[PDB]
RNA sequence: AGGAGGUAAAAAUGUUCA
RNA sequence: CGCAGAUAUCAGGAGGAACACCGGUGGCGAAGGCGGGUCUCUGGGCAGUAACUGACGCUGAGGAGCGAAAGCGUGGGGAGCGAACAGGAUUAGAUACCCUGGUAGUCCACGCCGUAAACGGUGGGUACUAGGUGUGGGUUUCCUUCCUUGGGAUCCGUGCCGUAGCUAACGCAUUAAGUACCCCGCCUGGGGAGUACGGCCGCAAGGCUAAAACUCAAAGGAAUUGACGGGGGCCCGCACAAGCGGCGGAGC
RNA sequence: UAAUACGUAGGGUCCGAGCGUUGUCCGGAAUUACUGGGCGUAAAGAGCUCGUAGGUGGUUUGUCGCGUUGUUCGUGAAAACUCA
């Protein structure tokens, strides 16, 4: 069955952005909501909505795309998996793409980049590589 | 894909139950 | 209702196809006593599978002929 | 059933016996219970006639009847099945509802409380028992009378059945359990169904005192005794007879059956060997 | 364009490096 | 085989097995597999309703069960077919292809076996990612003939084609071999060898687990160019056929 | 029989009181792949299911703070390694 929507989450929106789809419905949960404003953030998508669903809540991503449809992303990957959880400590965090990259980190301090763990000095549950 | 590695097998076995064929009778005089 | 859509036993002319109804099964048979293929009437595959089994139940009850010739 | 013994003698490695289970008394009725003697094999002259007979365990004779022409329309129901040591089937006691209790053969399927029903006008049930004018035909019967009252002389043993295949006169053809077709007259009387016990045959009775009480004596061969005892007899070292397989008495394989018989008529094919 | 089935019986092998 | 009255034909009977047409890129089943009809008993699935419980789910080591065909046991049966076998033929030889027969077996009952190119050579579950076209089952809806397999929407299937993407390529392509997550099984060069030893299972056959020594510098996969084919198609040539004249036999 | 692959000469080259060989280990080998592989045809999906242990877990509130993460203390002997 579905084991993480983190995934499913990364691979709607990477299945979309191949396709060039403005948009991507999905379920709604509140990790999800905040990685996607993690990726408005950083200028990865263009907006996220949270609607009602029939049963219960939806995320609408607005992606992005450039005049000549160029892909805002170019790659997504989970890495904390079920069945292989990786944490990072603040010290030894990750560089996606040399640093032109973006990897979202859970920590206490809420979820937030490498960049931003590094400055606060925190690590934790790496879930996803968004270049 | 191709025949050649059935064949080998196909002959090795062949030749192996022949064996057995052949030593049925000394093979059960010495397990049994 | 022609050829690739005549069930009339679907359209009109519903009728339950029963194996002592022989007027209705003798158009759904050849002059040699076999069955006309669903591409020939125009059936459903339902409606072709109960007139099969209903022409066979009436050949076994002799109201209609295994090789009619 | 059959109920395999277990290995704990060799005279009981691969022995079987009947798992006595659609029997439901030890004890017979003793109204129907004449008595038997063993004759060993001898007869009126007190001598052997029929070999390899003997010993035996003591029995006693159950009254069956064979000749059930007298109840008629008077049902019975089977009060019991019980053991039979001259026959190889089991015998069912019938109370017939005017007080007459019976002994019969014990079709298959039957089990107490079934009812039996005799005459022309019974249903075609097993153990009824009706003409072969009354039985239709792909029938599978036993208990067969080769004349009119002359009683039950066919499909009596174990498992054994007769198939009447047609009714084209005042003769009924019946495949019997050889194999053999032949006409019977249909007023001969045939009880319905098979006859029960049928897993009898494949009793393997283990060691020789078995058969020793089932009254058979050894058989010895006749490549061992002497020419003046046998034909096959003599000869140093083992031997194969000498001559052609003969009996005792010189008489070869083949037909015994007397030509010209009367029954000749009334069979239309003789049995089967080989096929 | 629309519409049955067929027949060639058997007839092997290939020193050298290549 | 017949001429001892065969084949053929007509009538009757016995018995066995399989079920023409329906019947198909069709349906069901986890797979194996399932096709005469009826009855009985029974399992699974799908759609719709959303009444119910409220993550109870997914996978599944081992294990257990099911598991084509052949085979084995016991007991029946045995028409046809038919390993073996026997003749005949072909052949240099033919333990073969072909023919004539024909045993086990195929069939039934109960049980063993437990393998297969058991193949979609593709583990199961879930989500997403262009469409087109058939077809099977069901729900609805709109032109309305208010005839209606007229069409559309949707769920579940099953096929063909075709994007993106993937692939060594062939090809897969919403029934993924794509994008991703969970779990399991399996691989780690070819042989030796799925063999030996040991063990387990098995009546047996044999199966399951499963090596090493030694050996090779490859084995392999896909595709390309040719060549070849007792493969195909089209076309030619004294190539054959139709004819004439010769050689091979004599002497030189 | 016309060898830059053998042997020798010259000449060149790589090292240099060393040079080569053998043996052993790692590498190269992403060739057991956690980093970092795969299984239609290359070796590789158990014949298929059921299901035990195990692994895994939809949305959500609160809590524990076990994992996780931060900080601090103690320890992590010396030597080693590294920086100066």
């Amino acid at each position: 069955t579905m084991t993480d929507p983190i995934a499913d989450f990364l691979t709607r929106l990477r299945n979309a952005n191949s396709a060039y789809h403005d948009e991507v419905t999905l379920p709604h949960s509140k990790l999800k909501a905040n990685i996607a404003e993690i990726l408005k953030r950083e200028g990865y998508i263009s907006d996220y909505r949270t609607e009602d669903a029939r049963v219960g809540k939806s995320l609408v991503v607005q992606l992005k795309y450039g005049p000549s449809r160029e892909r805002s992303i170019a790659g997504l990957r989970r890495v904390s998996k079920p069945g292989l959880r990786v944490y990072a400590k603040s010290t030894n965090l990750p560089r996606v793409l040399g640093g032109l990259g973006v990897a979202i980190i859970s920590t206490s301090s809420g979820l937030l980049t490498d960049r931003q763990a590094a400055r606060q000095g925190v690590g934790g549950e790496v879930l996803a590589y968004v270049w | 894909g191709s025949v050649i590695k059935k064949r080998r097998k196909r002959m090795s076995k062949k030749k192996h139950r022949k064996l057995l064929r052949r030593t049925r009778v000394q093979r059960r005089k010495l397990g049994k | 209702l022609k050829k690739p859509r005549r069930n009339q036993l679907e359209a009109l002319g519903v009728t339950t196809i029963d194996y002592k109804d022989v007027a209705v099964l003798r158009t759904f048979l050849s002059e040699r006593g076999k069955i006309r293929s669903r591409h020939v009437t125009g059936l459903t595959p339902q409606q072709q599978r109960q007139v099969a089994t209903a022409i066979k139940n009436a050949r076994e009850m002799a109201l209609l002929p295994m090789a009619g010739p | 059933g059959i109920r395999k013994y277990k290995p704990t003698t060799p005279g009981r490695r691969g022995a079987s016996v009947s798992d006595f289970a659609e029997i439901t008394r030890s004890t017979p009725e003793k109204s129907l219970v004449r008595p038997l003697h063993g004759k060993g094999g001898r007869n009126a002259h007190g001598r052997i006639t029929t070999r390899h007979k003997g010993g035996g365990h003591k029995r006693a004779y159950r009254v069956i009847d064979f000749r059930r022409h007298d109840k008629d329309g008077v049902n019975a129901k089977v009060a019991h099945i019980e053991y039979d040591p001259n026959r190889t089937a089991n015998i069912a006691l019938l109370h017939y509802l005017d007080g007459e209790k019976r002994y019969i053969i014990a079709p298959q399927g039957l089990k107490q409380g079934d009812v039996i029903e005799s005459g022309a006008n019974a249903d075609i049930k097993p153990g009824n028992n009706l003409p072969l004018r009354n039985i239709p035909a792909g029938t599978v019967i036993h208990a067969v009378e080769l004349r009119p009252g002359g009683g039950a002389k066919l499909a009596r043993s174990a498992g054994v059945s007769i198939q009447l295949l047609g009714k084209e006169g005042t003769y009924a053809a019946l495949r019997m359990p050889s194999g053999e077709i032949r006409r019977v007259d249909v007023r001969c009387r045939a009880t319905v169904g098979e006859v029960g016990n049928a897993e009898q045959s494949n009793i393997n009775w283990g060691k020789a005192g078995r058969m020793r009480w089932k009254g058979k004596r050894p058989t010895v061969r006749g490549v061992v005794m002497n020419p003046v005892d046998h034909p096959h007899g003599g000869g140093e070292g083992k031997t194969s007879g000498g001559r052609h397989p003969v009996s005792p008495w010189g008489k070869p394989e083949g037909r015994t059956r007397k030509p010209n018989k009367p029954s000749d008529k009334l069979i239309v094919r003789r049995r089967r060997t080989g096929k």
